[PDB]
Protein backbone atom coordinates (compact mmCIF):
# COMPACT_ATOMS: atom_id res chain seq x y z
CA UNK A 1 0.00 0.00 0.00
CA UNK A 2 1.03 3.55 -0.89
CA UNK A 3 1.36 6.13 1.89
CA UNK A 4 0.54 9.83 1.42
CA UNK A 5 1.90 12.45 3.86
CA UNK A 6 2.59 9.88 6.61
CA UNK A 7 -0.83 8.23 6.21
CA UNK A 8 -1.43 4.68 4.98
CA UNK A 9 -5.06 3.52 4.81
CA UNK A 10 -5.83 -0.02 5.91
CA UNK A 11 -7.61 -2.83 3.99
CA UNK A 12 -9.27 -1.85 0.67
CA UNK A 13 -9.48 1.86 1.50
CA UNK A 14 -8.54 4.54 -1.02
CA UNK A 15 -7.60 8.09 -0.01
CA UNK A 16 -8.30 10.63 -2.75
CA UNK A 17 -8.04 14.39 -3.17
CA UNK A 18 -11.09 16.08 -4.68
CA UNK A 19 -10.50 18.28 -7.71
CA UNK A 20 -10.88 22.05 -7.48
CA UNK A 21 -14.46 23.27 -7.83
CA UNK A 22 -15.22 25.36 -10.90
CA UNK A 23 -15.85 29.09 -10.45
CA UNK A 24 -15.77 30.56 -13.99
CA UNK A 25 -17.76 29.08 -16.87
CA UNK A 26 -16.59 28.75 -20.47
CA UNK A 27 -18.20 32.06 -21.45
CA UNK A 28 -16.66 34.06 -18.61
CA UNK A 29 -19.55 34.02 -16.12
CA UNK A 30 -18.31 33.79 -12.54
CA UNK A 31 -20.09 31.25 -10.35
CA UNK A 32 -20.97 31.53 -6.65
CA UNK A 33 -18.96 29.17 -4.46
CA UNK A 34 -21.90 28.15 -2.25
CA UNK A 35 -23.86 26.56 -5.12
CA UNK A 36 -20.94 24.38 -6.28
CA UNK A 37 -21.74 21.23 -4.29
CA UNK A 38 -19.13 18.49 -3.97
CA UNK A 39 -16.73 17.64 -6.78
CA UNK A 40 -17.17 14.08 -8.03
CA UNK A 41 -13.80 14.03 -9.84
CA UNK A 42 -10.84 13.10 -7.65
CA UNK A 43 -7.30 11.81 -7.95
CA UNK A 44 -6.02 8.80 -6.02
CA UNK A 45 -3.24 9.85 -3.63
CA UNK A 46 -3.11 6.76 -1.38
CA UNK A 47 -4.17 3.11 -1.59
CA UNK A 48 -4.44 0.32 0.95
CA UNK A 49 -3.09 -3.21 0.87
CA UNK A 50 -6.49 -4.65 -0.08
CA UNK A 51 -8.82 -7.22 1.42
CA UNK A 52 -9.10 -10.98 1.94
CA UNK A 53 -12.28 -11.81 0.01
CA UNK A 54 -10.66 -15.03 -1.22
CA UNK A 55 -8.69 -17.20 1.18
CA UNK A 56 -4.92 -17.28 0.89
CA UNK A 57 -3.50 -14.50 -1.26
CA UNK A 58 -4.12 -10.78 -0.73
CA UNK A 59 -6.06 -8.86 -3.37
CA UNK A 60 -4.47 -5.65 -4.69
CA UNK A 61 -6.58 -2.52 -5.00
CA UNK A 62 -7.98 -1.98 -8.50
CA UNK A 63 -6.92 1.67 -8.61
CA UNK A 64 -3.39 3.00 -8.14
CA UNK A 65 -1.91 6.33 -7.09
CA UNK A 66 -2.04 8.93 -9.84
CA UNK A 67 -5.41 7.81 -11.26
CA UNK A 68 -8.30 10.22 -11.75
CA UNK A 69 -11.55 8.62 -10.57
CA UNK A 70 -15.26 9.40 -10.32
CA UNK A 71 -16.69 9.51 -6.79
CA UNK A 72 -20.24 8.68 -5.69
CA UNK A 73 -22.47 11.15 -3.87
CA UNK A 74 -22.16 9.48 -0.45
CA UNK A 75 -19.61 7.15 1.07
CA UNK A 76 -16.51 9.19 1.89
CA UNK A 77 -14.82 10.02 5.19
CA UNK A 78 -13.14 13.39 5.73
CA UNK A 79 -9.45 13.10 6.67
CA UNK A 80 -7.55 16.26 7.65
CA UNK A 81 -3.87 15.98 6.70
CA UNK A 82 -1.79 19.12 7.40
CA UNK A 83 -5.07 21.11 7.50
CA UNK A 84 -5.91 19.87 3.99
CA UNK A 85 -9.03 17.87 3.19
CA UNK A 86 -8.90 14.38 1.69
CA UNK A 87 -11.59 11.73 1.37
CA UNK A 88 -11.44 8.04 2.23
CA UNK A 89 -13.56 5.63 0.18
CA UNK A 90 -13.70 1.89 -0.35
CA UNK A 91 -12.27 0.16 -3.40
CA UNK A 92 -15.71 -1.00 -4.54
CA UNK A 93 -17.29 2.42 -3.97
CA UNK A 94 -15.29 3.96 -6.84
CA UNK A 95 -17.44 4.25 -9.96
CA UNK A 96 -14.72 4.41 -12.61
CA UNK A 97 -11.30 5.77 -13.56
CA UNK A 98 -10.55 8.18 -16.40
CA UNK A 99 -7.95 6.57 -18.65
CA UNK A 100 -5.74 8.33 -21.18
CA UNK B 1 -63.71 68.20 -34.45
CA UNK B 2 -61.26 70.62 -32.77
CA UNK B 3 -59.27 70.44 -29.52
CA UNK B 4 -60.60 73.93 -28.72
CA UNK B 5 -64.06 72.35 -28.41
CA UNK B 6 -62.50 69.74 -26.11
CA UNK B 7 -61.06 72.52 -23.94
CA UNK B 8 -64.42 74.34 -23.96
CA UNK B 9 -66.32 71.20 -22.86
CA UNK B 10 -63.80 70.42 -20.12
CA UNK B 11 -63.85 74.07 -18.98
CA UNK B 12 -67.66 74.27 -18.79
CA UNK B 13 -67.89 70.91 -17.02
CA UNK B 14 -65.28 71.99 -14.43
CA UNK B 15 -67.26 75.08 -13.28
CA UNK B 16 -65.54 77.51 -15.63
CA UNK B 17 -62.00 76.48 -14.65
CA UNK B 18 -60.01 77.10 -17.83
CA UNK B 19 -56.84 75.56 -16.38
CA UNK B 20 -58.56 72.19 -15.88
CA UNK B 21 -59.95 72.43 -19.41
CA UNK B 22 -56.53 73.30 -20.84
CA UNK B 23 -54.80 70.47 -18.96
CA UNK B 24 -57.42 67.93 -20.09
CA UNK B 25 -57.06 69.20 -23.66
CA UNK B 26 -53.28 68.79 -23.41
CA UNK B 27 -53.58 65.27 -21.97
CA UNK B 28 -56.01 64.35 -24.75
CA UNK B 29 -53.69 65.88 -27.36
CA UNK B 30 -50.80 63.79 -26.05
CA UNK B 31 -52.28 60.35 -25.29
CA UNK B 32 -55.19 60.52 -27.75
CA UNK B 33 -58.92 61.13 -27.57
CA UNK B 34 -59.66 57.53 -26.52
CA UNK B 35 -56.54 57.24 -24.35
CA UNK B 36 -56.13 56.56 -20.64
CA UNK B 37 -56.20 59.53 -18.25
CA UNK B 38 -56.17 58.93 -14.49
CA UNK B 39 -56.87 61.53 -11.80
CA UNK B 40 -55.01 61.43 -8.48
CA UNK B 41 -54.10 63.76 -5.64
CA UNK B 42 -51.07 66.03 -5.61
CA UNK B 43 -48.59 67.12 -2.97
CA UNK B 44 -48.16 70.52 -4.68
CA UNK B 45 -50.50 73.52 -4.68
CA UNK B 46 -50.88 73.48 -8.48
CA UNK B 47 -52.32 70.86 -10.81
CA UNK B 48 -49.89 69.02 -13.06
CA UNK B 49 -49.97 66.57 -15.96
CA UNK B 50 -47.53 63.66 -16.22
CA UNK B 51 -47.25 61.65 -19.44
CA UNK B 52 -45.98 58.09 -19.07
CA UNK B 53 -44.80 56.66 -22.39
CA UNK B 54 -43.57 53.18 -23.18
CA UNK B 55 -44.15 50.23 -20.87
CA UNK B 56 -43.83 51.41 -17.27
CA UNK B 57 -44.98 49.07 -14.50
CA UNK B 58 -44.85 49.37 -10.72
CA UNK B 59 -42.24 46.72 -9.94
CA UNK B 60 -38.85 47.88 -8.69
CA UNK B 61 -35.63 46.00 -8.08
CA UNK B 62 -35.12 42.62 -6.52
CA UNK B 63 -31.59 43.45 -5.32
CA UNK B 64 -30.58 47.02 -4.36
CA UNK B 65 -27.02 46.32 -5.59
CA UNK B 66 -28.09 46.65 -9.26
CA UNK B 67 -27.90 50.47 -9.14
CA UNK B 68 -25.42 51.85 -11.68
CA UNK B 69 -26.55 55.52 -11.49
CA UNK B 70 -26.14 56.92 -7.98
CA UNK B 71 -27.52 60.37 -8.89
CA UNK B 72 -31.13 59.17 -8.85
CA UNK B 73 -30.48 55.74 -7.27
CA UNK B 74 -31.64 54.02 -10.45
CA UNK B 75 -30.49 51.49 -13.04
CA UNK B 76 -29.72 52.91 -16.48
CA UNK B 77 -28.87 50.93 -19.61
CA UNK B 78 -29.01 51.68 -23.33
CA UNK B 79 -29.59 49.11 -26.11
CA UNK B 80 -30.19 46.33 -23.60
CA UNK B 81 -31.17 42.70 -24.03
CA UNK B 82 -34.42 41.64 -22.35
CA UNK B 83 -35.12 38.16 -20.96
CA UNK B 84 -38.78 37.51 -20.10
CA UNK B 85 -39.80 34.53 -17.96
CA UNK B 86 -43.33 33.28 -17.29
CA UNK B 87 -41.93 31.15 -14.45
CA UNK B 88 -39.75 32.10 -11.49
CA UNK B 89 -36.08 31.69 -12.41
CA UNK B 90 -34.62 29.38 -9.76
CA UNK B 91 -31.82 27.17 -11.08
CA UNK B 92 -28.36 28.52 -11.86
CA UNK B 93 -28.45 26.53 -15.12
CA UNK B 94 -31.52 28.56 -16.15
CA UNK B 95 -29.59 31.84 -15.91
CA UNK B 96 -26.02 30.91 -17.01
CA UNK B 97 -26.69 30.77 -20.81
CA UNK B 98 -28.53 34.12 -20.83
CA UNK B 99 -25.63 35.76 -18.98
CA UNK B 100 -23.25 34.04 -21.40
CA UNK B 101 -25.07 35.60 -24.37
CA UNK B 102 -25.22 39.02 -22.68
CA UNK B 103 -21.48 38.90 -21.92
CA UNK B 104 -20.36 37.46 -25.28
CA UNK B 105 -22.27 40.23 -27.07
CA UNK B 106 -21.23 42.92 -24.51
CA UNK B 107 -24.77 44.17 -23.97
CA UNK B 108 -26.85 44.79 -20.83
CA UNK B 109 -29.51 42.33 -19.67
CA UNK B 110 -32.87 43.07 -18.02
CA UNK B 111 -34.38 39.88 -16.59
CA UNK B 112 -38.14 40.33 -16.08
CA UNK B 113 -39.49 37.26 -14.29
CA UNK B 114 -42.15 36.13 -11.84
CA UNK B 115 -39.43 36.06 -9.17
CA UNK B 116 -35.71 35.38 -8.80
CA UNK B 117 -34.61 33.06 -5.98
CA UNK B 118 -31.48 33.28 -3.86
CA UNK B 119 -29.15 31.23 -6.06
CA UNK B 120 -29.85 33.19 -9.24
CA UNK B 121 -29.79 36.46 -7.25
CA UNK B 122 -26.42 35.47 -5.80
CA UNK B 123 -25.08 34.72 -9.28
CA UNK B 124 -26.35 38.05 -10.65
CA UNK B 125 -25.06 40.14 -7.72
CA UNK B 126 -21.71 38.32 -7.78
CA UNK B 127 -21.28 38.94 -11.51
CA UNK B 128 -22.26 42.59 -10.99
CA UNK B 129 -20.07 43.33 -7.95
CA UNK B 130 -17.06 41.20 -8.99
CA UNK B 131 -16.51 41.23 -12.77
CA UNK B 132 -18.88 44.07 -13.73
CA UNK B 133 -21.79 42.53 -15.65
CA UNK B 134 -24.53 44.97 -16.68
CA UNK B 135 -27.61 43.11 -15.43
CA UNK B 136 -30.80 44.00 -13.58
CA UNK B 137 -33.64 41.78 -12.30
CA UNK C 1 -13.08 -3.55 -19.84
CA UNK C 2 -13.56 -1.04 -22.65
CA UNK C 3 -13.36 2.71 -22.10
CA UNK C 4 -15.64 5.29 -23.71
CA UNK C 5 -14.69 8.97 -24.04
CA UNK C 6 -11.72 8.56 -21.64
CA UNK C 7 -13.87 6.84 -19.00
CA UNK C 8 -13.45 3.21 -17.95
CA UNK C 9 -15.99 1.89 -15.41
CA UNK C 10 -14.68 -0.27 -12.58
CA UNK C 11 -15.71 -3.83 -11.59
CA UNK C 12 -18.99 -5.04 -13.18
CA UNK C 13 -20.39 -1.57 -13.87
CA UNK C 14 -21.84 -0.82 -17.32
CA UNK C 15 -22.06 2.67 -18.82
CA UNK C 16 -24.93 3.15 -21.29
CA UNK C 17 -26.68 6.05 -22.99
CA UNK C 18 -30.46 6.24 -23.04
CA UNK C 19 -32.21 6.21 -26.39
CA UNK C 20 -33.89 9.35 -27.69
CA UNK C 21 -37.36 9.87 -26.24
CA UNK C 22 -40.25 9.75 -28.70
CA UNK C 23 -41.89 13.06 -29.61
CA UNK C 24 -44.32 12.28 -32.47
CA UNK C 25 -46.60 9.26 -32.73
CA UNK C 26 -47.08 7.07 -35.78
CA UNK C 27 -50.31 8.96 -36.49
CA UNK C 28 -48.59 12.34 -36.28
CA UNK C 29 -49.43 13.72 -32.83
CA UNK C 30 -46.68 15.72 -31.14
CA UNK C 31 -45.91 14.85 -27.52
CA UNK C 32 -45.18 17.22 -24.63
CA UNK C 33 -41.64 16.78 -23.37
CA UNK C 34 -42.54 16.91 -19.67
CA UNK C 35 -44.67 13.74 -19.87
CA UNK C 36 -41.99 11.63 -21.58
CA UNK C 37 -40.62 10.09 -18.39
CA UNK C 38 -37.40 8.07 -18.45
CA UNK C 39 -36.34 6.01 -21.46
CA UNK C 40 -35.79 2.37 -20.50
CA UNK C 41 -34.02 1.51 -23.77
CA UNK C 42 -30.28 2.07 -23.98
CA UNK C 43 -27.13 0.99 -25.78
CA UNK C 44 -23.97 -0.15 -24.01
CA UNK C 45 -21.13 2.29 -24.66
CA UNK C 46 -18.69 1.12 -21.96
CA UNK C 47 -18.11 -2.07 -19.97
CA UNK C 48 -15.99 -2.77 -16.92
CA UNK C 49 -13.60 -5.61 -16.21
CA UNK C 50 -16.13 -7.41 -14.01
CA UNK C 51 -16.22 -8.76 -10.48
CA UNK C 52 -14.87 -11.97 -8.92
CA UNK C 53 -17.78 -14.28 -8.13
CA UNK C 54 -15.41 -17.20 -7.50
CA UNK C 55 -11.79 -17.46 -6.47
CA UNK C 56 -9.07 -17.24 -9.09
CA UNK C 57 -10.39 -16.02 -12.43
CA UNK C 58 -12.41 -12.82 -12.94
CA UNK C 59 -15.89 -12.95 -14.44
CA UNK C 60 -16.38 -10.78 -17.55
CA UNK C 61 -19.51 -8.73 -18.13
CA UNK C 62 -22.41 -10.49 -19.86
CA UNK C 63 -23.09 -7.53 -22.17
CA UNK C 64 -20.65 -6.01 -24.65
CA UNK C 65 -20.24 -2.56 -26.17
CA UNK C 66 -22.78 -2.02 -28.93
CA UNK C 67 -25.63 -4.09 -27.46
CA UNK C 68 -29.09 -2.58 -27.05
CA UNK C 69 -30.43 -3.28 -23.56
CA UNK C 70 -33.55 -2.64 -21.50
CA UNK C 71 -32.96 -0.71 -18.29
CA UNK C 72 -34.85 -0.90 -14.98
CA UNK C 73 -36.73 2.12 -13.69
CA UNK C 74 -34.29 2.76 -10.82
CA UNK C 75 -30.66 1.92 -10.13
CA UNK C 76 -28.62 4.17 -12.39
CA UNK C 77 -25.96 6.78 -11.68
CA UNK C 78 -25.84 9.93 -13.81
CA UNK C 79 -22.37 10.52 -15.29
CA UNK C 80 -21.70 13.78 -17.16
CA UNK C 81 -19.14 13.21 -19.94
CA UNK C 82 -18.41 16.40 -21.99
CA UNK C 83 -21.81 17.81 -20.89
CA UNK C 84 -23.67 14.75 -22.18
CA UNK C 85 -25.56 12.43 -19.86
CA UNK C 86 -24.75 8.72 -19.51
CA UNK C 87 -25.97 6.20 -16.96
CA UNK C 88 -23.96 3.69 -14.93
CA UNK C 89 -25.67 0.45 -13.92
CA UNK C 90 -24.57 -2.93 -12.61
CA UNK C 91 -24.16 -6.01 -14.78
CA UNK C 92 -26.88 -7.85 -12.87
CA UNK C 93 -29.28 -4.90 -12.98
CA UNK C 94 -29.83 -5.17 -16.75
CA UNK C 95 -33.18 -6.81 -17.49
CA UNK C 96 -32.35 -8.04 -21.00
CA UNK C 97 -30.84 -7.24 -24.37
CA UNK C 98 -32.30 -7.07 -27.87
CA UNK C 99 -30.69 -9.60 -30.20
CA UNK C 100 -30.84 -9.33 -33.99
CA UNK D 1 -31.37 -18.56 -23.54
CA UNK D 2 -34.15 -18.27 -26.12
CA UNK D 3 -35.13 -14.90 -27.56
CA UNK D 4 -38.68 -13.72 -28.23
CA UNK D 5 -39.63 -10.76 -30.48
CA UNK D 6 -35.94 -9.74 -30.60
CA UNK D 7 -35.66 -9.79 -26.80
CA UNK D 8 -33.43 -12.12 -24.79
CA UNK D 9 -33.52 -11.73 -20.98
CA UNK D 10 -30.26 -11.86 -19.06
CA UNK D 11 -29.23 -14.20 -16.19
CA UNK D 12 -32.05 -16.31 -14.66
CA UNK D 13 -34.88 -14.06 -15.87
CA UNK D 14 -38.01 -15.53 -17.46
CA UNK D 15 -40.25 -13.50 -19.77
CA UNK D 16 -43.86 -14.74 -19.78
CA UNK D 17 -47.15 -13.67 -21.35
CA UNK D 18 -50.18 -13.60 -19.06
CA UNK D 19 -53.23 -15.61 -20.06
CA UNK D 20 -56.46 -13.87 -21.00
CA UNK D 21 -58.70 -13.06 -18.05
CA UNK D 22 -62.13 -14.67 -17.94
CA UNK D 23 -65.05 -12.43 -18.89
CA UNK D 24 -67.95 -14.94 -19.01
CA UNK D 25 -68.65 -17.61 -16.38
CA UNK D 26 -69.42 -21.25 -17.12
CA UNK D 27 -73.14 -20.44 -16.94
CA UNK D 28 -73.27 -17.31 -19.07
CA UNK D 29 -72.91 -14.36 -16.68
CA UNK D 30 -70.63 -11.67 -18.10
CA UNK D 31 -67.91 -10.17 -15.92
CA UNK D 32 -66.88 -6.52 -15.52
CA UNK D 33 -63.37 -5.91 -16.81
CA UNK D 34 -62.40 -3.57 -13.95
CA UNK D 35 -62.72 -6.33 -11.30
CA UNK D 36 -60.66 -8.97 -13.13
CA UNK D 37 -57.35 -8.17 -11.46
CA UNK D 38 -54.14 -9.80 -12.65
CA UNK D 39 -53.99 -13.30 -14.11
CA UNK D 40 -51.62 -15.56 -12.18
CA UNK D 41 -51.45 -18.08 -15.06
CA UNK D 42 -48.95 -17.39 -17.83
CA UNK D 43 -46.93 -19.16 -20.50
CA UNK D 44 -43.15 -18.97 -20.85
CA UNK D 45 -42.14 -17.18 -24.05
CA UNK D 46 -38.48 -16.41 -23.26
CA UNK D 47 -35.81 -17.77 -20.91
CA UNK D 48 -32.40 -16.49 -19.88
CA UNK D 49 -29.07 -18.28 -19.82
CA UNK D 50 -29.34 -18.84 -16.07
CA UNK D 51 -27.41 -17.82 -12.98
CA UNK D 52 -24.00 -18.66 -11.53
CA UNK D 53 -25.19 -20.18 -8.27
CA UNK D 54 -22.23 -22.57 -8.19
CA UNK D 55 -18.70 -22.07 -9.45
CA UNK D 56 -17.69 -23.30 -12.87
CA UNK D 57 -20.67 -24.50 -14.89
CA UNK D 58 -23.72 -22.42 -15.81
CA UNK D 59 -27.10 -23.49 -14.46
CA UNK D 60 -29.94 -23.80 -16.99
CA UNK D 61 -33.31 -22.28 -16.16
CA UNK D 62 -35.75 -24.82 -14.71
CA UNK D 63 -38.58 -23.76 -17.04
CA UNK D 64 -38.43 -23.87 -20.84
CA UNK D 65 -40.31 -21.97 -23.53
CA UNK D 66 -43.86 -23.24 -23.93
CA UNK D 67 -44.56 -24.10 -20.28
CA UNK D 68 -47.70 -22.89 -18.54
CA UNK D 69 -46.70 -21.50 -15.14
CA UNK D 70 -48.29 -19.98 -12.05
CA UNK D 71 -47.13 -16.44 -11.19
CA UNK D 72 -46.85 -14.79 -7.78
CA UNK D 73 -48.92 -11.64 -7.33
CA UNK D 74 -45.76 -9.55 -6.80
CA UNK D 75 -42.38 -9.71 -8.50
CA UNK D 76 -42.96 -8.99 -12.19
CA UNK D 77 -41.59 -6.25 -14.45
CA UNK D 78 -43.68 -4.90 -17.32
CA UNK D 79 -42.03 -5.11 -20.75
CA UNK D 80 -43.66 -3.61 -23.85
CA UNK D 81 -42.74 -5.64 -26.94
CA UNK D 82 -44.50 -4.73 -30.22
CA UNK D 83 -46.96 -2.68 -28.10
CA UNK D 84 -47.88 -5.89 -26.26
CA UNK D 85 -47.47 -6.54 -22.54
CA UNK D 86 -45.14 -9.22 -21.17
CA UNK D 87 -43.73 -9.75 -17.69
CA UNK D 88 -40.23 -10.51 -16.42
CA UNK D 89 -39.85 -12.72 -13.35
CA UNK D 90 -36.94 -14.51 -11.75
CA UNK D 91 -36.49 -18.25 -12.19
CA UNK D 92 -36.96 -18.84 -8.46
CA UNK D 93 -40.04 -16.60 -8.30
CA UNK D 94 -42.11 -19.04 -10.39
CA UNK D 95 -44.37 -21.10 -8.13
CA UNK D 96 -45.05 -24.12 -10.35
CA UNK D 97 -45.63 -25.36 -13.89
CA UNK D 98 -48.70 -27.16 -15.21
CA UNK D 99 -47.48 -30.46 -16.64
CA UNK D 100 -49.46 -32.57 -19.10
MG1 LIG E 1 -71.20 69.15 -14.32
Amino acid sequence: GQAFRKFLPLFDRVLVERSAAETVTKGGIMLPEKSQGKVLQATVVAVGSGSKGKGGEIQPVSVKVGDKVLLPEYGGTKVVLDDKDYFLFRDGDILGKYVD
Amino acid sequence: TTPEEIAQVATISANGDKEIGNIISDAMKKVGRKGVITVKDGKTLNDELEIIEGMKFDRGYISPYFINTSKGQKCEFQDAYVLLSEKKISSIQSIVPALEIANAHRKPLVIIAEDVDGEALSTLVLNRLKVGLQVVA
